[PDB]
């Protein structure tokens, strides 16, 4: 039996942590919500 | 039950102690989350009940108590935050500029950010702190990374 708990407001946080890259990638996605790479 | 607009950790009973499996959106009164987080099964907030109204399993995403009420994008060009709720842990901002997922079927954005499974639905907001997806159906790329589609629904 699944509960929710609120955890807080959605606000963008001035100077927040930032990180992370952008990669561009060729994917496929499948009839059961699976992304896979394609090559 | 409680239904304040705001950031949900979905959490379970049913295995060891409490465990948080997800994390949702409540706003205009709807909640929503990733269909792989409930497998579109009733939650519970408070002494209420949340019954699912909206779900699709290929878009991984569900809605409940009405129709999927999100719908802002990604403009392609700006950095955004991912508002993470990691399981046991504070809802915590990161920036970052998505990455693109490329499809048969067109462009979505995606955040390469590596949080536990539990923080799946977790939302990715712009600067006007509009949620544009939902955090946590990807893939693991050629270094065992994890790279997640910015995931949004439509608002019929
Ligand atoms: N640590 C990497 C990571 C982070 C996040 Cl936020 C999510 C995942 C992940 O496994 N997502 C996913 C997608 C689609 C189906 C399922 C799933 N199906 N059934 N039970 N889970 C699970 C992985």
């Amino acid at each position: 039996d699944m509960y929710i708990e609120r955890a807080g407001d959605i606000t963008w946080e001035k100077d927040a942590e930032v990180t992370g890259n952008s990669p561009r990638l060729d994917v496929a996605l499948d009839e059961s919500g699976d992304f896979s790479l394609v090559e | 039950g409680e239904t304040t607009d705001g950031v949900y950790r979905v959490m379970t009973r049913r295995l060891l102690g409490s465990t948080q499996v997800g994390v949702g959106v409540m706003q205009e009164g709807v909640f929503h989350t990733m269909w792989h987080v409930t497998k579109g099964a009733a939650l519970r907030s408070g002494e209420g009940r949340l019954d699912p109204y909206w779900g699709d399993v290929k878009q991984d995403l569900v809605s409940y108590c009405g129709p999927w009420k999100l719908d802002a994008a990604w403009d392609g060009l700006s950095e955004v935050q991912l508002l993470a709720v990691p399981p046991g842990e504070r809802a915590k901002n990161i920036q970052t500029l998505p990455g693109i997922f490329k499809t048969k079927d067109g462009d979505i954005g995606a955040v390469a950010l590596d949080y536990p499974a539990g923080t799946s639905g977790s939302p990715i907001l712009d600067k006007c702190g509009r949620v544009i997806g939902l955090y946590g159906n990807g893939v693991v790329i050629k270094n065992g990374s994890y790279v997640s589609a910015i995931t949004q629904g439509k608002r019929e």
